[PDB]
């Protein structure tokens, strides 16, 4: 009984030029799962980042 | 035991304060929680804040 999710997948920058066999270069999405706060650190640029 | 049986007597919990350096040192190598130190925040030793 959750909510149906809709997303978009892009095939941009994909070249089929007989580069051996089927291959994958990079793959990513913007659907990060929730996580738990491990640690925090201070960068040299002045921002605070939570990991 | 003598019959190839496994029993658990418990596990040791971990108390990780969100804000260290505020625990008052007492006795020998023990700390007593106080104000501006947070709760113990008990939990397992698997992952997370432990």
């Amino acid at each position: 009984g959750a909510t149906a999710a809709t997303f978009s997948l892009s095939f941009l920058n994909s070249m089929q030029q007989n580069t051996g066999a089927n291959n994958i270069v990079a793959t990513n999405q913007n659907g990060y799962k929730p996580g738990d706060l491990v640690s925090y650190q201070i960068n040299n640029d002045g921002t605070v980042v939570g990991n | 035991y003598s019959n190839e049986q496994e029993q658990v007597l418990g596990q040791i919990v971990l108390a990780n304060f969100a804000n260290n350096e505020g625990l008052a040192s007492q006795g020998d190598n023990v700390w007593a929680a106080t104000q501006a130190s947070g709760v113990a925040l008990l939990g397992t030793a698997g992952s997370g804040n432990f």
